[PDB]
């Protein structure tokens, strides 16, 4: 229920993306999504130099316009190493979506780090114990509303810091509080499913 | 990637060839074939150039002899930088490909602005200046005189190379003209007349239609070029406007009164020389009585006015005695100059016959043709003979002489037309002389004469025969390149009604309705708010413009314009107009939209290029149909049809839509390129008008989009975008539009090239 | 001293948090704020417009962003209000001028060179303007059995499992469906009571509020005081792991911050829940997690000590 009005401004999307991703680790890949439905924008300053810091900062840029295709934004992305789609229909913009939604391969530069990462069970407390400490969880209490006191939930095994909800990884020490099955949902990319070979049924003479 | 067309190798330095290349190859072969003159007509962006590159270097290679020079015949210095560029890289895989640097020399030509490194002659803003100061400063008079005292005026680049540069040629290789300059500025020598010297040496000559067309300017080439060298002519269109243009003299009032001074100051002169030394005019007198082959053979270096218009049978007959002696040629431009400004007097427009005014020349100043035919040679020697190095200031007694020498001899074919009041303000005095030629082949009637053979090509040339009637010859092909896509690149569409239906044509009886107007700046708009940055409209004349440019601004619509995108309008002065074209592409490549808007013959349409992204959009508001009050318009179309049976209205309609063709078919480098061309008239739904559009891109012309409304050009236009701008991959284009080196085998691909192209 | 203020004002629960801190001599102001430590468009002129209201009111809303970017365009306004603006004329009479002047009233060859020339120039202004890897993995039998511990996979006895399996087989081939056997009214009886509430399977039962046992007041404080806690750990394990000799005394220095913070404020909650003796273990967690940092802290000194053994 927003208000549409004015005019598009890359420069300063990007510089603030590129702001809140330069503290990023570099393993973390850095990949920005920009939907431009306006053909101009507007710069304070000179993009080019902006995107040369981009292009030092590996990040990656993919652009998905709706009108038609703009010089400046398939350069960027080309330069970037992402990629520029232009939207056809709304199933074309869902396909161009569903395709983005597979990470894109890793580059040379990718780096390669041994990140560790803490698995808290679900530390549930019960009333009729005497070791029952309901505890406000620290993602809620970033709320306005007051939190919730739960009686347990999940504590950080390197801080003991309680959160509810996961895989969110931890404030205090920064350890990231995945699950086994958070860990296993991405394995089917791993091994991707070969397409199988299309036989007309004419043609083959078998189970029916 | 080596190439086999009917026998011949050619080293093609790309991994893959069109089709269209493939024909262009064999039937450039073909006519080679026979050393006869041929007109084959390629769409532009497919590489024409490298291929006929390709083709002349590998019959060069097999056959010296046939083709002993080849010649290349430009428009502008950047196209001279490209095709210096493309055939260096030609080279540079040739000696990759061989493993040794062949003896190949290539050159490029150009005038001396372009080529003087003297820094007294560099702050000089025109070219006329930069000759002027360069032969006051490398006179041979001056030269010797020099020789004898160093604090004399000189230029040390041209000495050192008549000392140095001339026993030593060039190195077998490509150079540009910033190459020119550095070897030039290392070895200390001119390039001007060090390239000069090479001519005869370079294996291929590259340089503009000026340098050979004009009569004034083609022996300056044409003297180091022999029977068996093949010339090109690349987008020569208007070949027939620029040999009209140097064949046509125009003189005004003030070029009189510069005339009468520099005739007094002249006079003055050749007084004060007689005082100080009389022998000069005798032995000037003795020189001409004896022959005139003894001055002009034994100094090439006083070429600076050299007047080659005249058969070469004129020159052996030598001055007439009435006019030998100095004072008597001097009293003899004196009358003739009182005779023109006379006949100039007249109130009202006067158009005569080169013979009519000669007779009455004859009967009124006792002036014959035959003292008159050697006006340039007697003005030659009369300037040489004073040691005058300001030439400059007396350009308009040379070309005084120039226009009398042409009507003392040429007579068929020209019209003298005196308007004392200017077309556009009638109001002022403006007493001009047009001396205008309509036979522009008698440029061209030579060169067909001469050389081995003649290529002209061009991206515009709809009509196949009206070009060998302009230029009075038969060319041996006459074949038209069908284009291949794989993938539709172009989307012309014609929008001959406007959103309130109104009936869009660019007559002069509509051109100042406001409600054309008002469609147009709403289409603009449209365009603004939906075609990417790059937009460039086309009107059809300057005027037309600025009132619908003015009309735009006071309706507010152009407001909503500039919004959209940035708006940059071109002016008269071209120095203010390349900075508007340069912060044009900047924005076009800054991200933000810029609208160009200029006239089909303004200096847009002529030599500027568009990139992929900056040939998005073109529309031509109307046919630009010439302005029919320039009676030197008329005059030529009643010659044409009086000569050749065509049609006044045939011929404007050909002229229009050649410099359509030439605005919008500019917008397209390639397969990769893909632009939208819009026709904002009603009247290109005519027959005539539309069939006279290139075939390459009149059979892209859907007839779904003829006539069509702005709502219907925009819809069209944003399917067309949405198609266009998916990604695609060069393989898709492989056997149906881009052929790699087995498919060349097929001999069914072989036969589809065949059937591609077509001869008229 | 005045842009600290206006921070904590417009964050009281950070001014409290501030006042906690500093005011407390728990923190150091210094130490305090070390851790919490536009295009321009071508349309500013068609688009805006002199607003006319009901009854000749010109709505003017001269707002800065409009003056600036009529100033980056147009230099010349900017050096006609500096030479005039406030001592020849005033802003608003200047303004007048401006839109009663040719210069904003572009609106015949001349006019239409003069609207041409006028065009370009601001076009060239705006534009000026607007500068100022393959993978192969070896082990693939790990994903097979992944971050499941070994189970209890116990394989069978010799072949005569396999006789057992026959048995099955001869027991199963001659089978005839039966409906008495599948349920009996003991057995209904003992499901029902494992069903039933209080049983085995229903475990367990209901539960106490401890929103009421726990005043809201004292839930704000306990709220407060975890942010706070929250807020000093991460600065600490920020710093970790420490591989710069400074991490050392700023880890020693939040230490300090943490002791005199459990001191000054944890404390005297605590007999605030002591006083009302509330039976809900609340600073249970606080003591659990300083006592883990502590413990964290220690034994990394530890392992420094031993280190340079
Ligand atoms: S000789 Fe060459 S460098 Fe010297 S003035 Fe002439 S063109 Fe320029
Ligand atoms: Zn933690």
């Amino acid at each position: 229920d927003m208000t549409c009005h004015g005019e598009p401004s890359l420069y300063n999307s990007l510089s603030i993306a590129m702001q809140t991703l330069k503290h990023m680790p570099g393993h973390t890949s850095r990949e920005v999504l920009i939907i431009f439905s306006s053909l101009t924008t507007c710069d304070p300053s000179n993009i080019y130099d902006l995107i040369k810091t981009l292009k030092a900062a590996k990040i990656r840029v993919s652009v998905i316009g709706l009108s038609a295709e703009v010089r400046v934004c398939t350069v960027l992305a080309r330069e970037t190493g992402g990629t520029y789609h232009v939207i056809l229909d709304e199933s074309h913009y869902k396909e161009l979506l569903t395709h983005h939604v597979s990470p894109p391969p890793a580059s040379s530069s990718s780096e390669c780090s041994l990140i560790r990462m803490g698995f808290p069970q679900h530390t549930i407390a019960s009333l009729s114990d005497q070791d029952a400490k309901p505890s406000f969880s620290m993602a809620h209490l970033d709320g306005n509303t007051e939190p919730g006191l739960t009686l347990g939930g999940y504590f950080c095994p390197q801080c003991r810091a309680k959160y509810c909800e996961l895989p969110v990884e931890c404030k205090i020490c920064g350890l990231t509080l995945v699950s086994a099955p958070h860990l296993a949902r991405s394995y089917h990319h791993l091994f991707p499913l070969d397409a199988f070979q299309e036989i007309p049924l004419e043609e083959y003479n078998g189970e029916r | 990637m080596k190439l086999n067309v009917d026998g011949l190798l050619v080293y093609f330095p790309y991994d893959y060839i069109y089709p269209e290349q493939f024909s262009y190859m064999r039937e450039l072969k073909r006519t080679l074939d026979a050393k006869g003159h041929g007109v084959l007509e390629m769409p532009s962006g497919t590489g024409k150039t490298v291929s006929l590159l390709a083709l002349i270097m590998a019959y060069q290679r097999a056959y010296p002899l046939e083709v002993t020079k080849l010649i290349y015949c430009s428009r502008t210095v950047p196209e001279i930088e490209k095709v210096i560029e493309e055939l260096r890289k030609l080279l540079n895989f040739y000696e990759k490909q061989e493993g040794e640097k062949l003896p190949f020399l290539g050159l490029a030509l150009s005038s001396r602005k372009n080529l003087c490194i003297h820094p007294e002659v560099t702050p000089l803003r025109f070219g006329k200046d930069v000759d002027g100061k360069c032969h006051s400063l490398t006179a041979s008079y001056v030269r010797a005189q020099y020789q004898h005292d160093t604090s004399l005026p000189h230029c040390r680049f041209y000495e050192e190379f008549d000392a140095h540069g001339r026993e030593v040629p060039l190195p077998a290789g490509i150079y540009n003209l910033d190459d020119l300059k550095a070897l030039g500025r290392r070895q200390g020598w001119c390039p001007y007349f060090l390239a000069r010297y090479s001519i005869l040496h370079a294996n291929v000559v590259v340089y503009s239609y000026h340098y050979l067309l004009d009569p004034k300017i083609a022996d300056l080439v044409s003297k180091e070029l022999a029977r068996k060298a093949v010339v090109v002519f690349d987008e020569a269109h208007n070949i027939d406007n620029v040999c009209i243009d140097s064949m046509s003299v125009n003189l005004t009032r003030r070029t009189l009164d510069r005339c009468q001074g520099n005739l007094e100051t002249l006079q003055k002169t050749v007084l004060r020389i007689k005082e100080t030394d009389e022998q000069r005019l005798r032995d000037e007198y003795r020189r001409l009585v004896e022959g005139l082959r003894e001055a002009s053979a034994a100094r090439e270096t006083d070429a600076h006015l050299a007047n080659p218009v005249l058969p070469d049978e004129v020159l052996q007959e030598a001055v007439p005695g009435s006019i030998r002696t100095a004072e008597h040629f001097l009293g003899f431009l004196r009358r003739l100059l009182e005779y023109v400004k006379w006949r100039l007097r007249v109130q009202h427009v006067v158009q005569e016959s080169p013979p009519a005014f000669l007779s009455g020349l004859a009967q009124r100043v006792c002036i014959q043709r035959k003292p008159l035919r050697f006006c340039a040679e007697r003005l030659r020697s009369l300037l040489h003979t004073l040691e005058i190095t300001d030439l400059a200031d007396f350009s308009p007694l040379t070309l005084l002489a120039n226009f009398a020498t042409l009507v003392s001899t040429y007579a068929k074919g020209f019209t003298i037309i005196i308007e004392p009041f200017d077309d556009r303000t009638p109001t002022i005095a403006n007493p001009i002389l047009h001396f205008s030629c309509m036979d522009a082949s008698l440029a061209i009637k030579p060169v067909f004469e001469r050389f081995q053979s003649v290529i002209i090509t061009s991206g515009t040339l709809s009509p196949l025969d009206i070009y060998p009637k302009i230029l009075d010859f038969h060319p041996v092909t006459m074949a038209t390149f069908t284009m291949t896509l794989a993938r539709v690149c172009l989307c012309p569409m014609i929008i001959g009604r406007g959103n309130d239906q109104v009936a869009i044509s660019s007559k002069f009886e509509t051109r100042e309705d406001i409600a054309v107007i008002r469609n147009y700046g709403n289409l603009l708009l449209e365009m603004s708010a939906v075609v990417p940055d790059g937009i460039v409209a086309f009107f059809t004349s300057y005027q037309y413009m600025e009132s619908t440019v003015a009309s735009w601004y006071e309706q507010g619509i152009l407001e909503n314009i500039q919004r959209n995108k940035l708006l940059f309008i071109e002016t008269q002065d071209g120095a203010e107009t390349s900075v508007a074209l340069e912060k044009y592409q900047e924005a076009c490549e800054n991200g933000r939209g810029a609208i160009l808007l200029s006239v089909a013959r303004g200096k847009v349409s002529e030599g500027i290029d568009f990139v992929h992204h900056y040939g998005r959009a073109v529309i031509m508001f109307g046919v630009p149909y010439v302005y029919t009050q320039s009676r030197i318009l008329k005059a030529r179309l009643e010659y044409l049809r009086d000569q050749f049976q065509i049609r006044e209205n045939d011929f404007l309609t050909f002229d229009a839509m050649r410099h359509a063709a030439q605005c919008v078919g500019r917008a397209i480098r390639g397969k990769t390129d893909y632009g939208l061309m819009v026709f904002a008239d009603k009247r290109f739904a005519r027959g005539d008008k539309r069939g006279k559009l290139p075939r390459w891109i009149q059979e892209h012309l859907t007839d779904a989009n003829l006539n069509l409304t702005v709502d219907e050009g925009v819809q069209v236009a944003k399917y067309f975008l949405r198609q266009m701008a998916q990604p695609f991959h060069r393989e898709d284009q492989l056997g149906l539009s881009l052929l790699s080196l087995e498919q060349l085998e097929s001999e069914e691909t072989l036969k589809r090239i065949e059937q591609i192209a077509q001869q008229l | 001293l005045e842009e600290k203020n206006r921070m904590l004002q417009e964050d009281p629960v950070l001014f409290q948090l501030y006042k906690d801190l500093v005011v407390s001599q728990v923190i150091s102001a210094e130490e305090f704020w070390a851790n919490r430590l536009v295009g321009i468009s071508a349309a500013f002129l068609a688009d805006v417009r002199p607003q006319t209201d009901g009854c000749n009111g010109l709505r003017y809303n001269l707002t800065s962003d409009i003056i600036e970017s009529i100033f980056r365009t147009y230099p010349a306004v900017k050096m006609k209000y500096a030479e005039n603006v406030p001592h020849n004329m005033t802003e608003k009479e200047f303004w007048t001028r401006f839109f009663q002047s040719h210069y904003f009233h572009r609106d015949k060859e001349n006019s239409n060179a003069a609207i041409i020339k006028r065009f370009n120039h601001h076009s060239a202004m705006v534009l000026a303007a607007g500068l100022r890897i393959a993978l192969n993995l070896k082990k693939s039998d790990r994903y097979y059995h992944g971050p499941t511990p070994i189970q209890s996979l116990q394989y069978a006895t010799s072949q005569d499992i396999i006789n057992s399996f026959q048995s099955i087989r001869q027991e199963m081939e001659a089978y005839t469906p039966k409906l008495t056997q599948v349920l009996s009214s003991s057995a209904a009886s003992s499901t029902i009571t494992a069903l039933s509430p209080g049983g085995a399977l229903m475990q367990g039962g209901t539960q106490q509020a401890i929103n009421q046992m726990v005043p809201n007041d004292i839930q704000s404080e306990l709220k407060h005081l975890y942010v706070a806690v929250g807020e000093l750990l991460r600065h600490f394990w920020s710093c970790f792991p420490v591989n710069t000799p400074f991490l050392e005394e700023k880890v020693v220095k939040m230490k300090s911050n943490l002791e005199r913070f459990q001191v000054t404020k944890l404390c005297p909650f605590q007999e605030k829940i002591r006083r009302q003796y509330l039976s809900t273990n609340l600073v249970s967690h606080i003591e659990e997690m300083l006592q883990t940092a502590y413990n964290k802290l220690h034994t990394w000194q530890s392992r420094r000590l031993m280190k340079k053994t």
